[PDB]
């Protein structure tokens, strides 16, 4: 009531609004969860947000000088902090994101998560981070899309949605194709079954048949090297067969390859019951090897095989430190012999712990190696980033500018306002307009 | 299949069936299976394609087939290979019968 | 007769994903053989005189485990290839009263549409229509976004074919009343979902061919700006903008609606979209401009197709102007 | 004995983006293969996303206008996509 009657008060709340929303927002948005469960993160953007915008709530009665405030703390909370990386928020919103989003993590009763959701887009409002969060949830959300675990799909279009409204097209868009790819491809897999291998009668030897588009549209993912593997008949007959059917489904979509989608299932029935399970890959070749032979030596095998050794390193790290597999000798440089042995292994050793198997490594792990790749990546988002901006305005005064790249660059991504003047004089004097020198009157002119 | 193309092309043009080796040819080692090609290993293939077809006389087709190889001689940067270019371009026009260009 | 191999699979396949499922609720129980209740009751080789095991199946499911649920699924199949219908009628209320009920709601929703799938097999609209209602019957939930509406959408669809609309223009009023209309404003995708209704009243009115009422549609169809999700259908609608244009006359809207449209139909696949290209071909004459007939990325490639290729000879002998050949082609084909 | 050995597994590496059909920019003025050209401004074309300014009909050889048409005048080979230049 002072400061309201009494002139000059206000903007000194514009001052104080912002400090300690934001210092507690080191702490209880930042600092409280180092421990890095998602959830818990989350619920520390949560924590800082929900219960200064309450103190808000109070007689402060909005006054926009409050809330402009507070826009400013967050903005200082998620992007102010000690670490320079902004995206930890959204990283830590993107595996939560997936945790609501799978049936695994967290079970809970329909859109009711969207609600959950819907406060969270409240308080996202602030946050800056869509290549991390759009490009690495949509890697994280194309793994689980593999995986299938999940709570739903309309309520992720919904969460999609909430961001949609808000944010940049094609952040949107390439999933929505993702999305759609899933759909359309298996909807696609029933229609390379159905020419020939009808729904009842199949002409075929029969391993799971699924696969995606293996189009251009679809994938965030980076380009890294495989080996060469045979690719058996049961996995011709799910993909290149695939691909002949393929040129009927599309006549003109051409094909990015994309192997990763070879699907298996088994439905053994060794015991009296037929059981539908996944187990890993070597031992399938053992099998083979035992429909021949007994045995298969490594060196005419190895000298079949030939796999690309990139990953190797990583590989070996993994198959020793499991010791789940049945293998015959694992030795460093090549292993003499490959005809593992019989199923020695069932779900867990122990209860409490030592638990784990099937072989994780690849699967989570992969980002955890990314991680270089991923924040150089953020160094080019930030390149491209100041690319995007600078494109904008042909003819102008440099001072113009001045207030315009705050609409585009400070929501949706993080700023880099330094750039300016070497991005004109560097990246710009194309078909342009160009004051390099504002005082004189000349420059570059397009062909 | 880039032996049994290199081959079987080579054999047929001992018999002169030029048409025959462009046409088993067509389906060129790209980058289709295991193998990732040279650009200067199949342009050479698509150069072979192309005066396969034209020693048959195939303008339509070595005329696409050419075009192709037009935006793929890009990449390659010998002198030869790219005079081979020119020959079969050359044939092409011929073909074409455009005469100023 | 019998049943089917591929059924006894799919059965096996799916308690195998019980039991992986089950394997973190290894810690739990009630699920453990009810799966082999599945398996003996679908499995065993006895789709015939199983059904004690449907009944050793119904003692209680879980979420990862549940392969009770497909147990009932297969009687659903059953009920019609073996022995009739009550049941399956019966089994799947029981399924239906599964929604929350300690089952999994993405392994029930797909099963259940595959569930829909065998219907369609089997009494192909016509009892289809009836497992529907009872499904929409499970459906009286708030929460559900657009999971009724989903389900009413594909029995919307056997309206369509049925021509049902009575049944389906209440369904459309339902629906819209599922948007902003009653001031629910929101669910899962815009407002409501807001498009697909656009769809299937298209598809209706052009059963109808009320073209009047299809162009009222259209100017609904201006609120797809409202609306925000994104289908395979997308390319129809905006062929119906070009066939509003071919209602009016106006061929250069219509080029930019079959434009898009056979864009969106090469997203889709054919079953309208070498139609479409013969419309932009046409939109492409009537705006009188060939100077990219097949020019974007994909029409040249696709004019190929020989059916269609006379679209190109038309653009051809339009352009070079041979009113001999042009003619030719109009009068030979 | 044999219950759980070691057969077909869903498995995933990094593959693929961004696509390697090329497809390429018209490389005469090299305006982005989605983007309006300056060509086609005064032309104004629903451009395709891979459509800066391309015909690749007949026509065949069809970049930004007139600069395609410089490389074309001075000499009537235009060999990038080999015809003559749109
Ligand atoms: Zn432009
Ligand atoms: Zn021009
Ligand atoms: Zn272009």
């Amino acid at each position: 009531v002072l400061l309201r009657a009494v002139s000059t008060g206000l903007p000194h709340m514009i001052q104080e609004l912002q400090n300690h929303i934001h210092d507690e927002g080191l702490r209880a948005t930042s600092n409280l969860t180092q421990e890095n469960m998602p959830t818990l993160f989350v619920e520390s953007v949560l924590e800082v947000h929900g219960k200064f915008v309450q103190l808000i709530n109070t007689v402060l009665n909005g006054d926009q000088h409050f809330m402009s405030a507070l826009d400013k703390a967050l903005t200082s909370v998620v992007n102010y902090r000690e670490p320079k990386s902004v995206c930890k928020a959204p990283e830590l919103l993107a595996k939560y994101c997936d945790n609501l989003l799978k049936k695994s993590a967290k079970g809970m009763t329909e859109n009711e998560v969207e609600d959950r959701l819907t406060s969270f887009i409240t308080v996202f409002k602030y946050i800056d981070d869509k290549d991390v969060f759009q490009k690495f949830y949509a890697r994280m959300l194309a793994k689980r899309l593999i995986h299938g675990l999940s709570m739903s799909m309309d309520s992720e279009e919904a969460m999609i949605n909430k961001l949609k409204q808000a944010c940049g097209y094609e952040f949107t868009s390439k999933l929505h194709r993702m999305y759609t790819d899933m759909s359309v491809s298996a909807d696609l897999n029933n229609k390379f079954n159905n020419f020939i291998k009808n729904q009842d009668t199949v002409i075929d030897l029969g391993i799971s048949f699924q696969i995606y588009v293996l189009q251009a549209g679809a994938w965030p993912l980076t380009q890294a090297p495989s080996s060469t593997f045979a690719i058996p008949q049961e996995l011709e007959k799910s993909v290149q067969m695939f691909e002949l059917f393929y040129s009927q489904h599309f006549s003109g979509r051409k094909l990015t390859w994309l192997h990763y989608l070879c699907t298996g299932e088994v439905k053994m029935n060794y015991l009296g019951k037929p059981y539908v399970a996944m187990v890993t890959t070597y031992q399938m070749a053992v099998l083979l090897a035992f429909n021949n032979s007994e045995t298969v030596s490594y060196k005419e095998l190895q000298d079949s095989t030939q796999m690309n050794e990139k990953e190797l390193t990583k590989t070996i790290k993994s198959l020793l430190d499991v010791k789940m597999i049945n293998h015959d000798s694992e030795k460093e440089d090549i292993d003499a012999e490959s005809s593992f042995s019989l199923n020695m292994n069932f779900s867990s050793k122990r209860t409490k712990f030592k638990i784990t198997t099937s072989m994780q490594k690849d699967t989570p792990q992969e980002m955890e190696q990314t991680r270089s790749a991923v924040d150089e990546d953020r160094k080019m988002y930030l390149q491209a980033a100041i690319v995007r901006i600078m494109k904008a305005r042909k003819v102008l005064r440099h001072n113009a500018l001045i207030q315009e790249v705050i609409s585009q660059s400070r929501a949706r991504f993080n700023p880099s306002i330094s750039m300016i003047k070497k991005c004109i004089e560097v990246l710009i004097d194309k078909q342009y307009i160009e004051r390099s020198q504002a005082s004189a009157d000349e420059y570059s002119y397009v062909a | 299949v880039a032996s049994i193309r290199q081959h079987l092309a080579s054999i047929y043009e001992k018999e002169e069936d030029w048409r025959n080796a462009a046409q088993v040819l067509v389906g060129i080692p790209l980058e289709t299976g295991q193998k990732q090609y040279n650009v200067d290993y199949k342009l050479e293939t698509y150069l072979k394609i192309a005066r396969l077809y034209l020693e048959d006389d195939d303008p339509v087709q070595a005329e696409a087939y050419i075009n192709r190889a037009s935006l793929l001689q890009n990449e390659s940067t010998n002198e030869q290979l790219q005079i081979h270019y020119k020959v079969c371009y050359a044939r092409v026009l011929d073909y074409r019968r455009k005469f100023i260009e | 007769m019998s049943d089917m191999e591929d059924d006894f699979m799919c059965d096996d396949e799916e308690d195998y994903d019980l039991e992986y499922s089950e394997d973190s609720n290894s810690e739990p129980n009630v699920d453990l053989e009810n799966q082999y209740y599945n398996s003996k009751a679908l499995k065993e080789d006895d789709p015939k005189a199983a059904l004690s095991s449907f009944q050793k199946v119904l003692e209680l499911e879980g979420e990862k485990g549940e392969w009770g649920f497909k147990a009932l699924k297969q009687m659903i199949k059953i009920n019609f290839k073996l022995t009739n219908f009550p049941e399956m009628m019966n089994r799947y209320k029981q399924l239906l009263t599964y929604i929350r009920s300690a089952v999994t709601r993405n392994y029930s929703e797909k099963s259940i549409n595959s569930i829909l799938d065998y219907i369609s097999t089997s009494k192909q609209m016509d009892l289809l229509q009836e497992f529907y209602e009872t499904t929409l019957e499970a459906l009286k939930d708030a929460k559900n976004d657009r999971l009724w509406f989903k389900t009413n959408t594909k029995l919307g669809k056997l309206y369509l074919e049925r021509e049902e609309y009575g049944k389906l223009q209440k369904i459309l009023r339902q629906l819209h009343q599922s948007c902003q209309t009653d001031d629910g404003e929101d669910d899962l995708k815009k407002g409501t979902q807001l498009l697909e209704i656009y769809a299937l009243e298209i598809q209706m009115y052009t059963a109808q061919k009320n073209n009047k009422k299809l162009k009222a549609l259209y100017e609904q169809s201006l609120h797809i700006k409202s609306a925000i999700p994104h289908p395979l259908i997308m390319g129809v609608i905006r062929e119906c903008g070009g066939k509003m244009h071919l209602r009016e006359g106006e061929f250069e809207k219509a080029h930019t609606d079959f434009f898009e449209a056979f864009k969106n139909y090469d997203e889709s696949g054919s079953p309208r979209r070498t139609t479409c290209l013969k419309y932009l071909v046409l939109a492409n004459m009537l705006m009188k401009s060939g100077i990219n007939p097949f020019d974007s990325q994909e029409a040249k490639p696709y004019k190929n197709d020989p059916e269609i290729l006379a679209m190109t000879n038309l653009v051809s002998a339009y352009q070079n102007n041979d009113i001999t050949e042009f003619e030719k082609i109009l009068k030979t084909n | 004995a044999k219950k759980k050995r070691f057969e077909v597994k869903k498995w995933n590496a990094v593959a693929l983006w961004a696509w390697d059909i090329v497809v390429d920019n018209c490389a005469i003025c090299r305006n982005h293969i989605m983007d309006l050209c300056i060509e086609c401004q005064a032309n104004q074309a629903s451009a395709t996303s891979e459509e800066c300014t391309v015909a690749w009909g007949v026509c065949n050889h069809a970049f930004h206008f007139h600069c395609i048409s410089r490389w074309l005048k001075t000499r009537q080979v235009c060999p990038l996509d080999n015809r003559e230049w749109e």
